């Protein structure tokens, strides 16, 4: 089946998750950079050209941890003792209820992997549009869902929590700003 | 000197074992001379060669030639899954099970098994008898329950032993796959025939000083 | 090794604003001249020939001339921040 | 399991687990590790199938000091986690954590540090991070092939 | 290998109870059927040439540091050949650049 990149879902992301579009289409490309520059989208490097390239694995990494997080919040009934995130969110729902939230929380990996090496394989720069898109697909679909009522509040807030995580450990590998050297405990402080 | 393994020399190491006493196991050229009894029957070359054939320790992976684990089960003989691989051994677990009506699966089987295949040329090259195998395997670990195919028709056949746990072994921690890795080291380091400790055996000719009937002392050789 | 590798970037803490200030410095000069030695100890300092070191007991030793940029940023609190720059003539 | 203990002006005697080392660069997802070691997952034959035996072995083997990390699929906080460990002037690794900018300057220069100092023969920038680990795999490939006699 | 396919992250067996099923760390669980039943093995046959050799035997009619013999390929009448002994049982390979393997490898 033929695939084509869509700005659409990174717009709709961006105006849900109410931060500008550059900072999501950039993940990955957040080294180095002051977070100004990343929501403004200057010095945006170009799209990869080797599957070498380290930001198609970083977004890989993004989508691998957002889809292990979702399915985390699937299988609560299966957990001992579930994350934190998942028991913060569902610590008000009954066991039955958890695994109700297994039996109705649709899959969302669909066949992500296979796409996104055949792609890699293939074109670096459409595998990490490919990844972006798929990151924002999932999102969109999980803030998109509508029955039944109770889970929906629960699913809402998990998505937001969790590409707000996503994003929040990009800028924390983005460049520092003015800050306070003195925070770690010692009088030396070496780059 | 020699500087091979199993009869280390080479240096010093002899030397320190004596004076340092090293015990029997960090002894590494541990030779032992044994004399056959009945000098008559010790003259001959190859009476003293299949007696050292037979004082051999024979460990059972020896006569190993393919080892599986399997988390199969042979509580009677329902259906069960087994590996598709060895599938087809039901045909000769139901030959089995009409040629030896004495003993069944017992109640305790566990959902663990070991299917080994024996090495047919080893065992016809040291005379091993499938019978010596498996009985002394039953009377070494009646807690493990084993079942063997017919094995003397020819080549092609692969003999199959397929070797079954019960719930007495794994009562001890420790998972239930270490337990069953645990038994497949412990059958697997039996032994079948000879004497613990020994590597190998050899025939060897010593001069040896006897009295004739005269009163004469003369050194005999072919002993 | 001098001017590539050994680049120092540090910060120290210890004008109630200031916290820290970092130093950066990096060489970029060096040059190894033949041994020299200084006859009258107000001499312009003479050529060292190898028998000379060797009956003196003194050692073929070239001296090694230095130069180096230095920047010198102290970053105060609440992010104000100043930087001092000196281009170090080359010395040994 | 299977450690890389990395040692240079930087680091010093600390002992890693290998997939750790993989996933702080990216590629979190093991199956792409395991695929880095034996190049060929979906391949036939016995070294391809002693190779993902003791490399999912070495995966799921508990380590005495990695283990807040062990299971974690972010490689930001992998990266922070180490910084803490690893670099010197951090005595107190909790006061720094609130700070965001804090957490930025310990991972940045982690993965600076890393860049310059894992493998740099292949590279000592950022764009040659998964031919490292490429590298890095053959080299795991080569040991485990010893091993095999 | 079982990787998880929602995170592709190594599952681990858990022999439990009658049957086998693969639990990742999410939680995820994919069963077993018939060809996952199988926990270790160890063949005893002391022969890697196979595969350990078969690079080194495919390049050996080029490597010039090879011992060669006077005899005549089968398949291309060149009339040297060169040796290759392999092992502990000292298997004798020969091979030809034209592919010719004598009956080995
Ligand atoms: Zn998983
Ligand atoms: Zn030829």
């Amino acid at each position: 089946e033929p695939w084509t990149f869509d700005y659409g879902k990174i717009i709709k992301t961006a105006k849900i998750l109410d931060i500008s579009p550059a900072v999501i289409e950039a993940i990955g490309a957040m080294e180095g950079r002051s977070y100004a520059d990343i929501r403004e989208g200057q010095g945006a490097p170009p799209p990869p050209t080797s599957m070498d390239d380290p930001r198609l694995m970083a977004v890989d990494s993004a989508v691998r941890i957002f889809l292990y997080n979702y399915n985390c919040l699937r299988h609560v009934s299966t957990f001992n003792k579930p994350p934190i995130h998942v028991e913060r969110l569902v610590k008000h729902l009954s066991y039955e209820e958890k695994e109700d939230l297994e039996k109705v929380l649709p899959n969302v990996v669909n066949e992500y992997h296979t796409t996104f090496k055949h792609l890699r394989v293939t074109d670096p720069a459409s595998a990490l549009l490919y990844s972006i898109e798929f990151l924002c697909i999932s999102f969109l679909t999980l803030y998109e869902i509508k029955e039944p009522s109770w889970v929906v509040n629960i699913v809402r807030e998990f998505a937001l929590t969790e590409l707000n995580t996503i994003i929040q450990s990009e800028k924390l590998l983005s460049k520092p700003g003015a800050f306070n050297f003195m925070i770690f405990g010692e009088d030396f402080v070496c780059s | 000197r020699s500087v091979a393994g199993g009869t280390n020399k080479s240096g010093i190491v002899r030397p320190q074992e004596i004076f340092s006493a090293k015990p029997v196991e960090a002894e590494q050229s541990s030779e032992m001379l044994l004399r056959l009894k009945n000098p008559e029957v010790e003259t001959n070359k190859t009476y003293a060669q299949e007696i050292a054939n037979s004082i051999e320790l024979i460990t059972f992976e020896r006569l190993i030639l393919q080892w599986h684990l399997l988390y199969e089960t042979y509580s009677s003989t329902k259906k069960n899954v087994m590996y598709p691989d060895f599938a087809s051994d039901v045909e000769w677990m139901t030959d089995f099970l009409e040629n030896h009506p004495l003993l069944q699966p017992p109640e305790d089987i566990a959902n663990w098994c070991i299917r080994l295949e024996l090495n047919k040329t080893t065992m016809i090259l040291k005379s091993i008898s499938l019978e010596s195998i498996i009985n002394s395997l039953r009377a070494k670990h009646p807690n493990t329950y084993i079942m063997h195919s017919v094995e003397n028709t020819a080549s092609g056949i692969p003999i199959i032993i397929r070797i079954y746990l019960r719930e007495s072994a794994f009562r001890r921690m420790a998972t239930d796959e270490k337990i069953a890795v645990n038994v497949v080291d412990k059958l697997l380091n039996s032994t079948i025939r000879g004497i613990p400790g020994i590597k190998n055996a050899n025939v060897v000719k010593l001069m040896r000083h006897r009295v004739d009937a005269q009163g004469k002392l003369v050194r005999l050789d072919n002993i | 090794i001098v001017k590539q590798m050994f680049n120092v970037d540090i910060t120290y803490k210890d004008d109630k604003l200031r916290e820290s200030v970092q130093i950066q410095f990096n060489f970029t000069d060096v040059n190894i001249e033949r041994p020299q030695h200084r006859n009258y100890s107000q001499g312009n300092k003479i050529n060292l020939l190898p028998n000379k070191a060797r009956l003196c007991g003194l050692s073929y030793s070239g001296p090694v001339n230095l130069a180096a940029e230095v920047i010198l940023t102290a970053h105060y609190s609440n992010g104000r921040q100043e930087v001092k720059r000196a281009s170090i003539p080359p010395f040994q | 399991a299977i450690t890389i203990e990395i040692n240079s002006t930087k680091f010093s005697k600390l002992r890693i687990p290998w997939y750790l080392i993989f996933r702080m660069f990216g590629m979190t997802g093991d199956d792409s590790i395991i695929e880095q070691v034996v190049f060929d997952l979906e391949s036939n034959s016995l070294v391809n199938t002693f190779m993902i035996e003791i490399l999912e072995k070495s995966i799921h083997v508990l380590d005495p000091i990695f283990q807040p990390v062990q299971h974690e699929l972010n490689r930001e906080k992998i990266i922070q986690f180490l910084s803490e460990k690893v670099s010197k002037f951090v005595s107190n690794p909790s006061a720094y954590k609130s700070d965001e900018n804090a957490v930025q300057y310990l991972n940045e220069r982690q993965l600076t540090i890393l860049d310059k100092i894992l493998l740099p023969h292949m590279g000592q920038t950022a764009d040659t991070r998964v031919r490292k680990l490429r590298f890095l795999g053959l080299l795991i490939h080569k040991i485990l092939l010893v091993i095999m006699n | 290998m079982k990787i998880c396919k929602a995170c592709s992250s190594c599952m681990v067996r858990t022999y439990v109870d009658g049957n086998i099923i693969f639990r990742c760390s999410c939680g995820e669980s994919v069963q077993g059927d018939s060809q996952n039943l199988l926990v270790s093995s160890k063949v005893y046959h002391t022969g890697e040439m196979e595969d350990k050799y078969k690079i080194f035997i495919k390049n050996a009619p080029f490597d010039p540091t090879n011992c060669q013999i006077k005899k005549d390929c089968p398949n291309c009448h060149l009339d040297y050949l060169t040796q290759i002994c392999i092992g502990s049982q000292k298997i004798i390979i020969l091979v030809c650049r034209c592919g010719y393997m004598s009956n080995r490898g």
